[PDB]
């Protein structure tokens, strides 16, 4: 029952460091099994470093010799990657992957069969700032042939990322979150919006679940028309 | 020859096969394993391929992988509206220092679908929002294609530039393509006008929608 959990999303200043976590269960580390690759918004994925074939030892890409540490903690199945002297162009979602059971003994070959599910790293001087949210409340502007749309309005937090759920979770046919827009404040704000038969607005109660993990938000907006 | 490429774009219809080539040199796919990753919008990558021709468990036998010279190749076939995605290939360099490589990846779009006009659904200031002294409306927009749109705002038929942020369109659940757009504004700017309007221009026809405080 492979599963593999990374740490939540992170701020820092050009010129910090930063240090992302990865467990691990259902699959012993050895000391030598944990790859991380990064990837920059919008770009393609970017090996930084992990154990190899030939060499015996941990290898790193040569773009971050002189400035990170991956480590491998096998009493506490939990690995490490820390990046130093940061910088803009180090704004990226970073991966922990692994072969887990998937290595071949007539080769020594793995491939990367078990990814994390990221963390991402802002690199940036501005402060982490919470959210406002605010209902988008059904009506007959938003209302036609049976189904009504609703939504909550998650303005003005950073970094990203956060999450929306609706109903805790019981809510998601009809549901989709927008991408976040960057406002010339610097600042992040977003939507999400759902669409429900209008004929459950007297009677069904619709909840936004709002989290911002960086600022430590939890939000849960009553949306009624 | 220390590098994987692949087309940045590849774009086919549903039921159609189609392939995604990896090309490297003597170092890389010359002597040493491919594998395939896809990877869908917001997500981790997910091994599709291994050892250049293998399957995991719970990947379907549309995807297939082979080598050849200092190439490798992707195959889906019956292509479904599911499979668009980024998609790498990854091995490793034997040279150098270097290690492992991964291909800069394709986006493969599938084109089954026909034009559709956009919905566009105005939202004004929540009263909570207005309590604490700031006004934004939202302008949604929904259920079209091609996934290319301009917005713009008026109010009272003249242009509001200022405080105006849209997203980039992306896919709903449904296939087609949605937008948001968010006008800031003070209080009484909101509670003045008779009203404001949001346009949206799709192949070459604006719809517009308006609303006022009054409402």
């Amino acid at each position: 029952q492979v599963q593999v959990v990374q740490s939540g999303a992170e701020v820092r200043k050009p010129g910090a460091s930063v240090k992302v976590s990865c467990k691990v269960s259902g699959f012993t580390l050895t000391g030598l099994s944990i790859h991380w690759v990064r990837q920059a918004p919008g770009k393609g994925l970017e090996w930084m470093g992990g154990f190899g074939p030939e060499e015996n030892e941990i290898i790193y890409a040569q773009k971050f010799q002189g400035r990170v540490s991956m480590t491998e903690d096998t009493s506490t199945n939990t690995a490490y990657m820390e990046l130093s002297s940061l910088r803009s162009e180090d704004t990226a979602v970073y991966y922990c992957a692994t072969g887990g059971n998937y290595y071949n003994l007539w080769t020594g070959y793995y491939p990367l069969a078990y990814w994390g599910q990221g963390t991402l790293v802002t690199v940036s001087s501005a402060s982490t700032k919470g959210p406002s949210v605010f209902p988008l409340a059904p009506s007959s502007k938003s209302t036609s042939g049976g189904t009504a749309a609703l939504g909550c309005l998650v303005k003005d937090y950073f970094p990203e990322p956060v999450t929306v759920s609706w109903n805790s979770g019981a809510l998601t046919s009809g549901v989709h979150t927008f991408p976040a827009v960057l406002q010339s404040s610097g600042l992040y704000s977003l939507s999400s919006v759902v669409t429900v038969p209008s004929s459950s607005l007297g009677t069904q109660t619709y909840i936004c679940n709002v989290n911002h993990k960086p600022s430590n938000t939890k939000v849960d907006k009553k949306v009624e028309p | 020859q220390s590098v994987l490429t692949q087309p940045p774009s590849v774009s086919a219809a549903p039921g159609q096969k189609v392939t995604i080539s990896c090309s490297g040199s003597s170092s890389n796919i010359g002597k040493n394993y491919v594998s395939w990753y896809q990877q869908l919008p917001g997500a981790a990558p997910k091994l599709l391929i291994f050892d250049d021709t293998q399957r995991p468990s719970g990947i379907p036998d549309r995807f297939s992988g082979s080598k050849s010279g200092t190439s490798a190749t992707l195959a889906i076939t019956g292509l479904q509206t599911g499979d668009e995605a980024d998609y790498y290939c990854g091995t490793w360099d034997s040279s150098l220092s270097t290690g492992q490589l991964f291909g800069g990846g394709t986006k493969l779009t599938v084109l089954g679908q026909p034009k559709a006009a956009p919905s566009v659904t105005l939202f004004p200031p929540s009263s909570e929002e207005l309590q604490a002294n700031k006004a934004t409306l939202v302008c949604l927009i929904s259920d079209f294609y091609p996934g290319a749109v301009t917005v713009a705002w008026k109010a009272d038929s003249s242009p509001v530039k200022a405080g105006v942020e849209t997203t980039t369109p992306s896919k709903q659940s449904n296939n087609k393509y949605a937008a948001s757009s968010y006008l800031s504004l003070t209080p009484e700017q909101w509670k003045s006008h008779r009203s404001y309007s949001c346009q949206v221009t799709h192949e070459g026809s604006t719809v517009e929608k308006t609303m006022a405080h009054a409402e």
